[PDB]
RNA sequence: ACAGCGCUCUGGGGAAUUCAGGAGGGGAAAGCAGAUGUGCCCCGCGGCGAGACUGGCGCACCGCCGGACGAGCUGCUGGGG
């Protein structure tokens, strides 16, 4: 496929901060990388000569719902470069790396984890980039990062948990702006493993609107993930921003 | 001469840079956030510093041999333009008289 | 009133350097 | 930024005692329009968005100098009725809002507070002190200043509170702590004047807790030494010296502190038959000292800058400055 | 190290008894290399790892990437019994037991997986 | 009705004393959210009272710690006893706002007369709350020192590290850094040692004839000087350089004394002298990394150190990035990292991985498992030698 | 080129510069909800508050609920000196 050594060329995508990698027989999706030469966890990695320390990392969107749902043509992703984005569900830090890298050197990405193995990873992965924050506690009590994390203006959730609504409720109501800005990623077998899926969807941005959001758009990105749906919403506001 | 981030207080580097900045470098030393390392390792890291320092003052001291060598074989182009552009024109002609073969645009 | 410090009873008393300082106070 | 806004209601504030000094004949018209013109660029810089606690200084400064000129211009033309209580309002009006605007900033609350001690406003400084506190707990400074006009005006409880509060919070440096001690044994010796405090146990306790405190140290333990020692004119003065220096022994038996301390033990109460004695037997000591497995550098050091002291005081012998001369010398 | 051991009363036996289901119904996978390599590719629908193994880091080794793709894991404390219940004639310590789009055997999975989660 | 909230922070907790109060009724208004948004119409309702920094990084460690826990720490105690005033709830309260509950419970049952309001179950002071730290950067900045992105990083690495106990079983940077540098300096050597071996025998050949080992070719041309001050067996270096009496030495002083090589100049070879010093202090750095570099591989992994060797399994370590990484990968993407060879190689990939699994998930690992592993290797290759 | 279609018309483009507006981003303590000089003592009212009382209830019996005195300290922009 697209293998090592052939030439592409790099696009900028439409959302602020990703690229579109097109070349050859294949095109894929990219961050520019924060700490140029060293791989994560052994991603291909695009070098482009300017006229060295620009270099770009392939996004695997089979391994990352936030890719897979950019791929899927998402509306708006909210995370410009410099936004500070809370990150739940922060398993070992590879989607994270990724969402690091779109935010950039002046923002901040606070990679919330909870199993320790994992959480030695995500050390590992904050160690080498300076922008990411790793906290490795129970996304259900945030009253144990309270002290850590700042008003943010993104919450990413990557967590399947029966009680996710509840989860990302409290959460954006401890550290969340004035219309601040979510993403979801639910798995329908894990949320009612007897239902059916559009139903749980459904029932989940109810949820949301119960917990003070306001869903703005909902995609299930079949070609990427079986029974998944990534749901965008604001916090307490229509628009994004302000 | 810094030892580990533990011995930055106690550090003498006043003789490597002038302060303004290596009050800095101690601030950020006591309010850094990396690891801590054994001493086993940090032999290592300090005698790569040893050697990386040796090479430097073999380089400076190359230099100045080659100046004295350029300066003893072609005081005229030293003269005109420095001892170095003098080293490299020598190195793309391959000798000293295949350069006085070469004419001025060449 | 929290407009001045009011001074120290056994009540209020934090530290071990309070505790003997009120213990000398009572003894004396 | 309504600052025209805010600004004209400080200028219409401002505006009758100046038509009382048009009315007297202490400033002339074209002084009182300098004046208010003077006033309203100060008030607009005050008041603006970029501000600084020296613009707020410097307006305070004008202010108060103003009320001093005003006072010598009456004072010669012989008038009583204008007094200064327009003046030092809007004096602590400034200050009010220069400490809203800017709370962090310790040389504006230091004026403040000078300010007030000034103008004689004790309650009104107490309550200052307090807000200051709250404000910036680890100021070493503040928390002497305010234990040390409190014990200057006599209330030895609020003091100590003050003292107790602040040894409570500012654990890093021992420069409260030494203060502290210098209170109580200032309390002492004023007991002392005047005539359980008996024993006088508060400042072995103070040390017993300095003890396990995060800053106790050699050095530390001889700052205190250093302030026992003075004023060693007292009654159990001799016994907390004492207590300090069993202390040093058993804790740091072989420190060049202890050592020093151990060198200038007996001479608490020295001035005189008494004098000399006490030398000698401190130079036997040193020469012990100096002659036992010490670290004998960082020993001398500390000697030669106690003898640097000696010889600062005068009034002494030939015989004996020509030998600490030469021990000084050996060193 | 393997805090989501599963209890003595019958979810240990309902789970085997689920291991020998999707043995038969050839929808698992038996070994720690070949439950890697499905969990990687993301077919994995559930993971069983045996407690009693030498060495136990080799069973340690697969909840990484199982809590780095959200899968469902669990410990069953017999690797023999393991192996009794996939068929195998020999011990195994990991099974990885895949997903189709059409079974009953996914309604079981659906209801094992529902008790697991709420084991963790 | 509120009248003080605390509020932890990075650098520090400050409690501010509330003046006029939002309303509770139309909380969920239009025009009171644009109120709590801007900053001009919140900092009429909030009023900085008190601010307590942490002493020392340990000290804030400690504070998370313990506020995490829910336990409330001394310190707080003391500074709630510093603002807050006296009283016991006999007639007259005071009520504080703060955001855990179990640590609202712990402030009342210090101090009786403050009744605690938590974030979790009162909206008003949840909003009020919400407002201060979204605020938080202008609130403080009067008295912040430097600002609080920094803090905030540096304490979050430190709470985290110590949940994971992380510097404890984490080496495998090292271990690939100096396996980077080992092959680095390796190259270096080796291309340095060529040229002064061509340097030198542009003026002296049949050194380059006689003598191989371009270490010892640095150690010889250190000790030669000049053509012309050749003596055998001078002090204490040639015996233990190579054989002394009767194999090398005559043989150089004779190769010597029929040398034709041009005469060198006096600085020419001080310079020559000074290339060897540095090639010949490049070896010896090189032979105390890999001495130091086997101490530290048995220390970190030695299941691999046994089975592999260090050079090699290192080298492994290297390419695969971490232990973590090595210990992730399956036994064919460790390959890819007759038929005998394809036999006995699948079976050692397999047998890596079981050892980097080990040596990975162990705290302090062991090195018998490794020793039994290369036992049953040696044990497979007598059985493909019956064959 | 013909034919057709669309926009636009003090024809149409580029540039300098003056004026009238609009939208978006960043920054800023960006903070006039009731603006009264300081100190003392007295009166009124309110707080802490050591200590001393006392009434009722108490079938898991272990404890609860309530009145009214109070040394000392202290608050007041409540009004008067």
């Amino acid at each position: 496929g697209a293998k090592a050594g052939k030439k592409v060329i790099v696009e900028p995508h439409r959302h602020k901060g990703v690229f579109v990698a097109r070349g050859g027989k294949e095109d894929l999706l990219c961050t520019a990388n924060l700490v140029p030469g060293e791989s994560v966890y052994g991603e291909k990695r695009i070098s482009v000569e300017t006229p060295t320390k620009t270099e770009y990392r392939i996004w695997n969107p089979f391994r990352s719902k936030l890719a897979a749902g950019i791929l899927g043509g998402l509306e708006t992703i909210y995370m410009k470069p410099g936004s500070k984005v809370l990150y739940l569900g922060a398993a070992s830090g590879t989607s994270v790396s990724h969402v690091a890298d779109i935010v950039g050197p002046t923002g901040a990405v606070y990679a919330v984890e909870f199993s320790h193995r994992s959480g030695r990873d995500l050390i590992n992965m904050a160690t080498r980039r300076t922008n990411v924050i790793p906290i490795v506690e129970d996304a259900r009590k945030p009253m144990a990062y309270r002290m850590l994390v700042p008003m943010v203006d993104v919450i990413f959730a990557d967590v399947a948990q029966p009680d996710q609504a509840r989860i990302v409720g409290i959460n954006a109501r401890l550290f969340l702006k004035q219309g601040g800005g979510l993403l979801i990623s639910i798995k329908a077998s894990c949320i009612d493993s007897t239902a059916p899926p559009e139903q749980v969807f459904a029932s989940e941005v109810q949820k949301l609107r119960e917990d003070k959001f306001f869903p703005k758009e909902q995609l299930t990105l079949e070609p990427y993930e079986r029974d998944h749906a990534m749901v965008s919403c604001v916090y307490l506001q229509k628009e994004f921003e302000g | 001469a810094l030892g580990l981030r533990t011995n930055a207080p106690n550090a003498d580097l006043s003789e490597i840079l002038p302060p303004e900045i290596e009050a800095a470098v101690k601030a950020a030393a006591d309010i850094s956030m990396g690891t801590e390392i054994s001493t086993e390792d940090y032999e290592n890291i300090k005698l790569l510093a040893v050697q990386v320092v040796e090479r430097s003052e073999y380089r400076r001291q190359l230099a100045e041999y080659l100046q004295n060598r350029m300066k003893a074989i072609s005081p005229n182009m030293t003269e005109l333009i420095g001892a170095l552009v003098g080293a490299r024109l020598i190195a793309h002609s391959g000798s000293l008289v295949n350069l006085a073969k070469n004419p001025g645009s060449t | 009133d929290a407009s001045e410090l009011q001074p120290i009873t056994q009540k209020t008393s934090g530290t071990e350097l309070e505790q003997t300082i009120l213990a000398i106070m009572e003894e004396s | 930024a309504w600052v025209a806004d805010k600004a004209r209601f400080y200028l219409e504030r401002a505006a009758p005692e100046l038509r009382e000094w048009e009315e007297k004949e202490i400033f002339t018209k074209d002084e009182i329009r300098n004046l208010v013109a003077k006033r309203s660029d100060f008030e607009h810089l005050v008041l603006a968005p970029g501000t600084k606690p020296t613009d707020f200084l410097n307006y305070v400064n004008w202010e108060r100098s103003l009320d001093r000129l005003r006072a010598k211009r009456c004072a010669r033309l012989n008038i009583r009725s204008v007094t200064s209580h327009a003046s030092q309002a809007r004096t602590f009006g400034i200050f009010e809002r220069a400490v809203l605007k800017h709370p962090g900033s310790i040389e504006l609350w230091l004026a403040y507070l000078e300010f007030a001690a000034q103008v004689k406003a004790t309650k009104r400084w107490r309550r200052i002190m307090t807000r200051a506190l709250r404000l910036h707990p680890m100021n070493a400074s503040l928390w002497t200043l305010a234990g040390r006009r409190a014990a200057q005006n006599g209330d030895m409880q609020r003091a100590r509170a003050h003292f107790l509060r602040g040894c409570r919070f500012c654990t890093r440096e021992p420069t409260l702590w030494l203060e502290y001690a210098r209170c109580e044994m200032d309390w002492l010796a004023r007991m002392e004047a005047k005539k359980p405090a008996l024993s006088g146990a508060i400042p072995i306790a103070v040390f017993d807790v300095a003890r396990k405190q995060p800053f106790w140290g050699p050095a530390a333990a001889e700052k205190f030494f250093d302030v026992f020692a003075k004023f060693g004119h007292l009654s159990c003065h001799e016994r907390i010296i004492s207590h300090v220096v069993t202390t040093m022994q058993e804790l740091f038996p072989n420190h060049p502190c202890t050592w020093s301390v151990h060198i200038r033990q007996p001479l608490v109460g020295v001035d005189t038959p008494a004098f000399p004695k006490a030398l000698r037997e401190s130079l036997a000591r040193l020469k012990a000292a100096l002659q036992s497995t010490t670290d004998r550098k960082a020993l001398a050091t500390k000697m030669v800058a106690w003898m640097d002291g000696i010889l600062a005081i005068e009034k002494l012998d030939a015989a004996i400055r020509t030998v600490l001369e030469h021990t000084k010398r050996s060193l | 190290a393997a805090w989501p051991k599963a209890e003595d009363p019958a979810l240990v036996q309902e789970l085997l008894d689920c291991v020998q289901q999707a043995s038969h119904y050839r929808q698992l996978k038996k070994g720690a290399n070949e439950t890697t390599k499905s969990v990687n590719r993301g077919t994995s629908e559930l993971v069983i790892l045996a407690a009693d193994t030498q060495p136990l880091s080799i069973v340690l080794h697969i909840p990484l990437i199982c809590e780095e793709k959200n899968v469902p894991y669990v410990y069953v404390p017999s690797k023999v019994a393991l192996g009794r219940a996939c068929g195998v004639s020999r011990a195994v310590i990991a099974v990885s037991l895949t997903s189709n789009e059409a079974s009953d055997l996914n309604s079981k999975i659906r209801a094992l997986r529902d008790k697991v989660e709420r084991l963790a | 009705v509120v009248n003080f909230l605390l509020f932890e922070s990075a650098v520090g907790f400050s409690l501010f004393e509330v003046v006029h109060q939002a309303d509770t009724v139309g909380l969920e208004l239009p025009e009171v959210k644009d109120a709590m948004k801007t900053l001009d119409k919140f900092g009429k309702m909030v009023k900085l009272r008190s601010f307590n920094p942490w002493t020392s990084a340990a000290q804030g460690l400690e504070a998370i710690n313990l506020i995490s826990e829910g336990i409330m720490p001394e310190y707080l105690k003391s500074a709630l006893e510093m603002n807050l005033p006296q009283t016991s709830g006999k007639k007259s309260k005071v009520v504080l706002g703060v955001a855990d509950k179990k640590l609202a419970g712990e402030i009342t049952a210090a101090f009786p007369g403050v009744q605690c309001e938590a974030a979790d179950t009162s909206e008003v002071v949840a909003a009020l709350l919400r407002g201060i730290r979204t605020h938080a950067n202008k609130l403080h900045k009067s008295l912040q020192e430097g600002d609080i992105g920094r803090a905030q990083l540096g304490l979050g690495h430190a709470y985290s590290r110590a949940k994971v106990k992380f510097s404890v079983h984490k080496n495998d940077n090292h271990i690939i850094q100096g396996i980077a540098t080992l092959d680095a300096l390796d190259k270096s050597i080796n291309q340095g040692a060529m040229r002064v071996r061509e340097w030198y025998g542009w003026h002296f050949p049949e050194l380059i004839r006689i003598v191989s080992d371009n270490i010892t070719y640095a150690k010889v041309v250190l000790a030669i000087g000049n053509k012309s001050s050749l003596t055998d067996e001078s002090v204490d270096d040639l015996a233990n350089v190579l054989n002394q009496d009767q194999d090398k030495a005559l043989a150089i002083i004779q190769a010597a004394k029929v040398s034709m090589g041009q005469d060198i100049s006096e600085v020419d070879l001080q310079m020559v002298r000074d290339l060897a010093s540095n090639v010949t202090s490049m070896a010896d750095y090189r032979r105390i990394l890999a001495e130091s570099l086997d101490k530290k591989m048995s220390e970190v992994a030695p299941n691999l150190q046994v089975i592999l060797g260090t050079p090699v399994a290192a080298r492994l370590i290297a390419h695969a990035g971490s232990l973590t990484n090595l210990a992730k990968y399956p036994a064919s993407t460790l390959q890819i990292l007759p038929k005998v060879k394809g036999r006995i190689s699948r079976y050692l990939a397999n047998k890596c991985s079981i050892a980097s699994r080990i040596d990975n998930f162990s705290e302090k690992p062991t090195r018998h498992f490794g020793e039994v592993l290369r036992q049953q290797l040696e044990q497979r290759l007598e059985w493909y030698a019956k064959g």
